[PDB]
């Protein structure tokens, strides 16, 4: 659906100008309700706590068609100089930003220590800090040439922790989506910081149960001291 | 759940050592 | 009977006919390539049995003269070898190495710790003798020089490896079998329906237990989820 | 039944004009009811979430019946070159852009490593993010001469990790339905962009019932307030 | 009875009516034949006991000329094979080959490692001989020259396979039975209910297991789907 | 007994009266005659004992001049054999062939494998032999030229399906019996109590087990329905 | 729970036991 | 609960008497 | 509960018996 038939739809599952009491709403509430649905509909079904779905991240086609459009992938091979970390063998890479969550997460070493075994191909394994300091000597679960260990940290860092150098960082991650603004908004407001005209880039399908839920909110803020 | 790959192999060396003992009392007997 | 038989009688005992099954066919031959030299042993080792020939595969080799050890003078004298390596046999049937002929020749197959010492009995000196080395390969050796000029044999033995055997299998009359379930697998009949038992009981348990199926960075086992 | 047939029926189940209360819509609003009811229908059918049916995509001759007319095949030779992907041997290939859900998805192969088996359908095998790395090295789940690894990404893309070379890749998805457009509409409206009489294209059989449901959310639309 | 009655009864009691079943006849008829050679097996191998001919089936061979390597003089003498692969017997009963004439004849079929040291005897010169080649033929050998004449053999015995002996029935006097289902099984009567009962035990569980039922691009086993 | 008696019982204590039963009385006959052979081999196998007269049949055959071969001079004498296919017997009985007089004549009924071999012994050159080729024919095999002249003979034994043997029953007085429930059982009634409590065990299980019922393109029986 | 690093064991240790009581009776007789 | 630093001591014990049985029944012959 | 201070003593005892069973039989033969 494009944004004049997420406004027409809207004000018609709505009942706007129906001779029934309804509820009529500027096309800026219509991009905000829009918007919260998007934003929480992707969050529940990547989590899956959705109940009508059920389902996680990618674990049918349907979620998967549904939450294609966001998957994005990133590569860096500058790493943050000045940091403190936990450990001597500690690089900190930065985050593009955009990211909600990391759903795959891999570094390419380069030691002269790997023998044959240059450039291994080495997963990055999201560590708790309780489990740190008895991974770092754990021979099947601390950092190796199959291993890296990473810690989330203060301004949108990555701290890998590795026992050989790491040169490159690859990862794949949901990215921000493009909010749903059905007009150019005036000077000074704004959803997500953009102003002008945004489409969903979410695939067709799940566009409609972002409605229904857009208008479920919409119900719910007008009737919530009623 | 479900696997026979150590069971199968402890019934049937059971099953030979009955083997053995069975063939072990076998006579060709003498004194007719 | 051939692989693609059993695989999928296998399969369909297991019902993993869906192509979104975390059991592939390749797990099945993987189990029953190891599940029939299992049974073959646990039948044929306890005590001397006949063994019928279903259990039995024909590999073809092709020999290349090699030194002993290196191009010296004196390292001993040169021996043939197969091109490529070669399966390792169980030791329950009735290996033999025949000359393209299994009704002709004298080819035989012995160990590799006997093989250091054959052939020093004059009535013995024109008998080839053959073992798996350690690297592998299958090594020749005969004290009479006409042996060198062998350029074919056929192995014929229980191989440990249903798959590395039939791969090595020899050219039919129609020709080369590419893919291997259209081979035909290496057992007994005897022995099928308890091979596809023991084999549907190892997947059994596995086939419905959970999965670490949420992509959340972390471990989703401990909740059955 | 036809967009008369379906505006008549409607009206009817409606009670249009009768004496007691009811509900009127105009043609545009029937025809908004109507798509929505029957995307809502197959998309339940086919997670098999309808707790009428039951049933999933395929599972009974039913629900073959009901979404046969929906079911598209595409082929496709030609691989998007700039992409970054999570593997050396990953190939990209652009979806229809039309797709709901890919029901069956194979991929022929072409390489001379698989001497005398070249020309091979590979089963492409949709694979989560988590397993991947665990599942390059697998040789019992992955990339193999007869299994190719497809994770979805950005774009309407699908990242093929093979570790032979893939020539042609072959789809069988479940396709945006026509919307059920029962006039010709105005300027500027448009239901999933088409603003012309669109006839629905699956069978007779399931018309009924997604008039009763379009039915039931005219009145749930009518009826959420009071 | 023949292989129609046996797989109507398996799938019967089964209750496998419906066309729309996973388990079609195919999986009962590669169950039979496999636990026909179990059971034949468990009863005919332990000690030696009589055999009825119900258990055994015969097959027809044609014969030809072939060499025993390839063309060449001193490669040894030419040897007879079966036009076609012959099936595998059981080593339980009393296999024959015999000349079209069961009452007459000696052509005697035994091991294929016997078979290359055979005929030294001065008297038994003039014997016929068999052995199942590693190839899968039936080879034929003897000092006779007389025997590359012979053309068109029999062959009786309990088969491994008994779909495969089955294929290679002889014609009967009506002619040849095209569908397989309408053969004579072979198996003797005494050893029927505990073939049925074998299969049956086999198919019942996996006959209500669950199936991945769902087309979602997931594994629906474990949810009991 | 009839088989019709037999087969009721069985039906009754099933209670398989409706004509909309998945278990018709065929199944019932099957069974029955299967497990006739599985309980007499079970009793009369381990040793040797008494057999009554009840577990007998009488089939009568017309027999017809054939050639060993074919019709060439040197492929050996004749045989006489029955015109059609004769039931297989079980070994546990007191099998013989006698010429329409149980009381009088010698035809001997031998195995396969030694009537090969038989009269060469010039006091038994007048003996006619007995035995079922592969063929599935009754052959007949002496050295006295007058046997080819016989043309009917009645062969007693416990033959191992009751149905084929029944089918070849001899005339009665009064008649042929035409349907095969007004023929008689072949079984003691010490017999009989185990043959019905086997079938109906057999058949109670699947007597209660669920359908594919729904015609919906779909297996109905993971479900139970 | 499992792990069957002591049972595997044990069993074998019964088996190997059973197997030399079996072989133990084993004779070759005499006095033909 | 779970230990198994007192089954496992009789366990080997009842196997070790096991074993002295089964090798205590073992005899050379004579008289040939 | 749980207080093993008897059933090991018995335990052992019940083994020590087997044990003295055991040795019991083992004799050096003679007559070669």
């Amino acid at each position: 659906m494009t944004n004049k038939e997420f406004s027409d739809g809207f004000s018609t599952l709505l009942n706007s100008f129906g001779i029934t009491p309804n509820i009529t709403l500027d096309e800026y509430e219509k991009s905000t309700f829009l918007t919260n649905a998007q934003e929480q509909l992707i969050i529940d079904i990547y989590s899956g706590r959705n109940i009508i779905y059920g389902k996680s991240f990618e674990q049918t086609e349907e979620i998967r068609r549904y939450l294609s459009n966001l998957v994005e992938t990133y590569e860096t091979s500058t790493k943050v100089t000045g940091k403190l970390g936990l450990s001597k063998d500690s690089v900190f890479f930065e985050i593009p930003q955009d990211t909600w969550f990391i759903t795959y997460e891999v570094a390419f070493l380069k030691d002269s220590r790997l023998g044959c075994l240059d450039g291994i191909e080495a997963s990055v394994v999201p560590l708790p800090q309780d489990d740190l300091y008895r991974a770092k000597d754990n021979p099947f679960r601390g950092p190796s040439k199959d291993r890296v260990l990473r810690l989330d940290i203060k301004s949108d860092l990555a701290e890998l922790i590795s026992k050989y150098n790491v040169d490159k960082y690859l990862m794949r991650y949901i990215s921000q989506p493009t909010p749903i603004i059905l007009v150019d908004l005036p000077d000074g407001l704004s959803i997500n910081g953009v102003s002008t005209e945004s489409e969903c880039e979410l695939n067709p399908v799940v566009h409609r149960a972002i409605l229904e839920r857009a208008v479920q909110l919409a119900i719910i803020s007008k009737t919530q001291l009623t | 759940f479900g696997s026979g790959a150590i069971g199968y192999e402890f019934d049937n060396r059971y099953l030979n050592n009955q083997e053995m003992s069975a063939v072990a009392k076998q006579r060709l007997t003498s004194l007719p | 009977m051939t692989y693609n038989e059993l695989i999928y009688m296998v399969l369909d005992e297991l019902k993993l006919s869906s192509d979104d099954s975390y059991y592939t066919p390749d797990h099945v031959i993987f189990l029953l390539v190891k599940y029939r030299s299992f049974l073959l042993k646990q039948r044929y080792s306890d005590i001397k049995k006949q063994i019928p020939d279903s259990d039995y595969q024909s590999i073809c080799l092709d020999l290349i003269e090699v030194p002993a050890i290196s191009g010296e003078p004196c390292e001993g004298s040169s021996y043939l070898r197969s091109k490529n390596k070669v399966p390792t046999t169980m030791m329950i049937g009735n290996p033999r190495v025949y000359p393209m002929d299994f009704y002709q020749g004298e080819i035989t197959y012995i160990s590799r710790d006997r093989m250091r010492y054959v052939g020093y009995n004059k009535f013995l000196r024109n008998i080839i003798y053959c073992s798996k080395a350690p690297d592998g390969y299958l090594y020749f050796k005969s004290w009479n020089p006409q042996f060198l000029h062998l350029e074919k044999v056929s192995f014929n033995a229980i191989f440990e490896d249903a798959k590395e055997a039939s791969e090595m299998a020899c050219p039919e009359e129609n020709g080369t079998i590419c893919k291997l379930e259209d081979k035909e697998f290496p057992i007994e009949d005897a022995l099928v329906p308890p091979l596809i038992e023991l084999v549907v009981k190892e997947l059994r348990g596995p086939e419905y237990s959970p999965k670490d199926e949420d992509n959340n960075a972390k471990d989703d086992l401990p909740d059955a989820r």
